[PDB]
């Protein structure tokens, strides 16, 4: 996952 | 309320990664996560405590591993007790940290929106500078  | 794993786990009634993956609604909810699907990022999940928002999950993403990795300074991460085993005092200090965390995310959003606007302003003023 990554930062929005 | 959000401190309850079960309030959290109930937000994933339309979460994609199910049994077979690592970021299952259970491992996610147990890591402080809550499902916040937008029309364009439907797998967006947010920590109920530090409010960091992570999207583009992957079947073998470990909700806890990703959590430490992006928001290392999150207090919820360091809670080692079960919820019911927290002293009322601990719960108060936790809840106060949380309010502080919400004030922080909001400040970030305010500053971020502001810089987005300022850059657009500075740039248009450069044009004049030239003439
Ligand atoms: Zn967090």
């Amino acid at each position: 996952a990554r930062t929005k | 309320q959000p401190f309850l794993k079960d309030h959290r786990i109930s937000t994933f009634k339309n979460w994609p990664f199910l049994e077979g993956c690592a970021c299952t609604p259970e491992r996610m909810a147990e890591a402080g996560f809550i499902h916040c699907p937008t029309e364009n990022e439907p797998d967006l999940a947010q920590c109920f405590f530090c409010f960091k928002e992570l999207e583009g999950w992957e079947p073998d993403d470990d909700p806890i591993e990703e959590h430490k990795k992006h928001s290392s300074g999150c207090a919820f991460l360091s809670v080692k007790k079960q919820f019911e085993e927290l002293t009322l005092g601990e719960f108060l200090k936790l809840d106060r940290e949380r309010a502080k965390n919400k004030i922080a995310k909001e400040t970030n959003n305010k500053k971020k929106e502001f810089e987005e606007t300022a850059k657009k302003v500075r740039r248009a003023i450069e044009q004049l500078a030239a003439m």
